[PDB]
Formats: C-alpha cells, sequence, structure tokens
C-alpha cells in the first residue's frame, strides 16, 4: 500500500472522512501522518467538497478547521419552516389558542418573499412562545474552535403579522456555557404592531462576533401574543429562522 | 473503428477509439503514432483497464458497476490505481481510490496497519499523534 505514489495516497486520504482520517490515519505511521497534516490534503479536499472555488481569493490561517467550518456549516435549528407541525420545538408558552400551523399566505396576510416556505408558525391571544437549544458540541463544533477561534454565529428569524388585527413579537437568542450560563444575549427591543397593517414578512437578524470563550450552547425562542384579545390565531406570524455557524473566525491563534 | 493496444507481456487487446481515447496518456501516445505497446500493464490489468473503459464510453456515491467491478483482491486494486495513474484514466483513479479509502473506514490505527500491512514507524510518539487531533474527534 505504500508501495503508491505520495500524490496518489494523497487522493486516497481526500476521500476518507475527517474525523477517520486524523485521529486513526494519522497515528498509522510517519509517513501517514506527514502526508495528512499537509495543507494540501486539506485545499483540496475544500476544492472537491466544493467549499473552495479556484477563484477563491480569500486567506485562511488554518485549512483543517476552515473545512471542517464549511462541512458542518448548516442550519442548527430544526423544522424551521413548520413542515413537520411542532415537532422539536420546545413550547415555553402556548397561550390562548394554541401554536398552530398555517399555509401561507393566510387569511389578511402577505406570500413569503421566498417561494421556497410554505407554511408558518402562528400564536394567539396570550404569550405564546417556543425554543431550541443548541448543544454544540453535539452538533460538532469542538471545543477548542469555539473557544480559540470563535466562528461568527449567525441567527435570522422572519415574522409577519395579520392585517386585520394587531400584535407583539418578541425574540430571544443566547449563547450560553457549559452551565447553561448567558455570555452573550440578542434581545431586541419587542415589536408591536398596531391593526390595519401591510402584513409584511420582516426579517431579524443578528451576528455573534468575538463573543466570550466558553459557548456550549445556542438557545433560540420566539413567540408572541396579539394585542386585541381575539380568538384565533391572530397573533405574529413565524418562520424560516436560522441559526448558521460561518468560517470567518474572529481569533486565528497562529 | 479501432486500435490494438499490446501490454507488457505481449498480448494484444483491440479497442475502439472513442473508449481508448478516455486514457490522456495514450491520447497523447497517438497523437504521435502497429499496436501501441503498454509496458508498464500486464495484459490482466489492461483488460480491466478497457472493460472498466467500455462501461463508460458515454457519460458523490459509487456505482454498484463499479462495485462490483472492484470486488477484486487487494493487489489487484493496487495495481488497478497504479494502471490508473499510467494511463490517467482520471475517473478509474478516483473510483479505485475511493474504494481504498473505504476499506479504511471504521478501522484503528492498527487494525488500518494490519489489513494494509505497513510496519509501525513511530515510538510511543503514536500518543503525541491520536491525541493532537483525537483531542475533538
Ligand atoms: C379570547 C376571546 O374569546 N376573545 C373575544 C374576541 O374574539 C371577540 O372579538 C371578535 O374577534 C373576532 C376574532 O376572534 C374578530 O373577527 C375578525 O374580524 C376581522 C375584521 O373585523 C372588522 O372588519 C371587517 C371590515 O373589513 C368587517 O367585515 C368585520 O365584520 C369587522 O367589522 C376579520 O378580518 C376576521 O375574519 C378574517 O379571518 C377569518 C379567520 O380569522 C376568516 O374566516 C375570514 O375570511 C376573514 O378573512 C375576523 O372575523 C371580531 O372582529 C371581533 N369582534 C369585535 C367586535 O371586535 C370579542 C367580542 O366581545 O370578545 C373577545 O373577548
Amino acid at each position: 500500500i505504500n508501495q503508491l505514489p505520495e500524490n496518489i495516497l494523497l487522493e486516497v486520504f481526500m476521500h476518507v472522512p475527517a474525523r477517520q482520517l486524523l485521529r486513526n490515519c494519522r497515528p498509522v505511521c510517519c509517513l501517514w501522518r506527514d502526508l495528512i497534516d499537509l495543507v494540501s490534503l486539506w485545499k483540496r479536499k475544500c476544492l472537491r467538497e466544493g467549499y473552495v472555488t479556484e477563484d477563491w481569493d480569500q486567506p485562511v490561517s488554518d485549512w483543517k478547521v476552515f473545512y471542517f467550518l464549511c462541512s458542518l456549516r448548516r442550519n442548527l435549528l430544526r423544522n424551521p419552516c413548520a413542515e413537520e407541525d411542532m415537532k422539536s420545538w420546545k413550547i415555553d408558552s402556548n397561550g390562548g389558542d394554541q401554536w398552530k400551523v398555517e399555509s401561507l399566505p393566510g387569511a389578511h396576510g402577505t406570500g413569503f418573499p421566498d417561494s421556497k416556505v410554505k407554511k408558518y408558525f402562528v400564536t394567539s391571544y396570550d404569550m405564546c412562545l417556543k425554543s431550541q437549544i443548541i448543544d454544540l458540541k453535539a452538533e460538532g463544533y469542538w471545543e477548542e474552535l469555539l473557544d480559540k477561534f470563535r466562528p461568527d454565529i449567525v441567527v435570522k428569524d422572519w415574522f409577519a403579522p395579520r392585517a386585520d388585527c394587531g400584535c407583539t413579537y418578541q425574540i430571544r437568542v443566547q449563547l450560553a456555557s457549559a452551565d447553561y450560563l448567558v455570555l452573550a444575549s440578542f434581545e431586541p427591543p419587542p415589536v408591536t404592531i398596531h391593526q390595519w397593517n401591510d402584513a409584511k414578512w420582516t426579517e431579524v437578524s443578528h451576528t455573534f462576533s468575538d463573543y466570550p470563550p466558553g459557548v456550549r450552547h445556542i438557545f433560540f425562542q420566539h413567540g408572541g401574543k396579539d394585542t386585541q384579545f381575539w380568538a384565533g390565531w391572530y397573533g405574529p406570524r413565524v418562520t424560516n429562522s436560522s441559526v448558521v455557524i460561518s468560517h470567518r473566525v474572529t481569533r486565528n491563534p497562529p | 473503428p479501432s486500435i490494438k493496444l499490446q501490454s507488457s507481456d505481449g498480448e494484444i487487446f483491440e479497442v475502439d477509439v472513442e473508449i481508448a481515447k478516455q486514457s490522456v496518456t495514450i491520447k497523447t501516445m497517438l497523437e504521435d503514432l502497429d499496436p501501441v505497446p503498454l509496458p508498464n500493464v500486464n495484459a490482466a490489468i489492461l483488460k480491466k483497464v478497457i472493460q472498466w473503459c467500455t462501461h463508460h464510453k458515454d457519460d458523490d456515491d459509487i456505482p454498484v458497476w463499479d462495485q462490483e467491478f472492484l470486488k477484486v483482491d487487494q493487489g489487484t486494486l493496487f495495481e488497478l490505481i497504479l494502471a490508473a495513474n499510467y494511463l490517467d484514466i482520471k475517473g478509474l483513479l478516483d473510483v479505485t481510490c475511493k474504494t481504498v479509502a473505504n476499506m479504511i473506514k471504521g478501522k484503528t490505527p492498527e487494525e488500518i496497519r494490519k489489513t494494509f500491512n505497513i510496519k509501525n514507524d513511530f515510538t510511543e510518539e503514536e500518543e503525541a499523534q491520536v491525541r493532537k487531533e483525537n483531542q475533538w474527534c
């Protein structure tokens, strides 16, 4: 097997899952370890995987990390667009008539600007809040990445009213320590909108940069209620909520 | 509409030229040049090569055909990738290499060293080599 050319040995390593290639293939021998830790392995992994185009044009201080960040990069919020009803959301408050799903654009509502989005969650005449608590390590983001590199964590959500009724939208996104202690908090002022509005969907987004070290969880919560005390679902509607950890770090330890 | 390739040990294989062209290093050989000779390929691997090239004469995962075709013994698999490199059939090289990587999956630093039989190069720096990245995998 080590009968093979150095270039060909590299090409085999390309097709090996990275977590395997590092904790198993590297302690096999020096001949292998030297090649696995070669930057051109990871560059070409990114190349083949599509993370990097040959017009790449933007430096990285580390291609192993950069490769993982790109591979892991994905929305950590499950069921963000109400396609599985209410699965994997925790319902912190369920007031009035319950949290409910509804196809777009719904009564006295407008269409969602992304043609991909079909359904939305909607809230009632008393406080309805739902949430998820993203365990960062379980999703593949290992510790020294979170503390020593701190890749920009980006959070988004979308919300619209009905036209015939006023309501209030609330959202909290927090980065919590291993102890579930809050270390960064996106807590925008709650938004109340009145009755006979344009029912327009609105994106809210905030990027966590240079947050403290020790983030182990991203906690994401939103919901609302109407401001007329109406039976049914005249509270705010939300859909398309995302949390994504990008490849940009604030700290390049080398 | 064919050409004759001749293996390292003399056997002549006649092939259409469109299939044979997939080997870059003999499309180039053909620009220069009665059977073209390939003394780095013995007759056996020469056939498995043209067997695969005819199967992709006109064209993520691995195809099932390419999987049944590659259910060969391990030394044939290695000759096959060396032939793919020699002949510059960039497709055959990736299928065969990807296959070797799938043998690598699931095995320990020792269990890899067994099923391929390389000798342990380190001393106790394996500790320095597992934990270096095993710290987070
Ligand atoms: C918690 C609780 O039980 N609270 C109750 C209240 O619900 C109740 O107040 C009434 O609440 C209902 C909804 O719960 C309201 O009905 C909606 O009204 C709007 C429009 O309202 C006016 O405007 C129209 C002119 O454009 C007129 O046609 C209409 O009659 C009204 O004058 C409608 O847009 C809604 O209907 C839309 O949605 C429904 C589904 O939601 C669809 O079927 C329809 O196609 C339509 O698109 C609602 O019907 C109603 O206005 C409230 N009534 C008042 C008087 O305020 C209240 C009464 O006491 O009691 C609370 O405690």
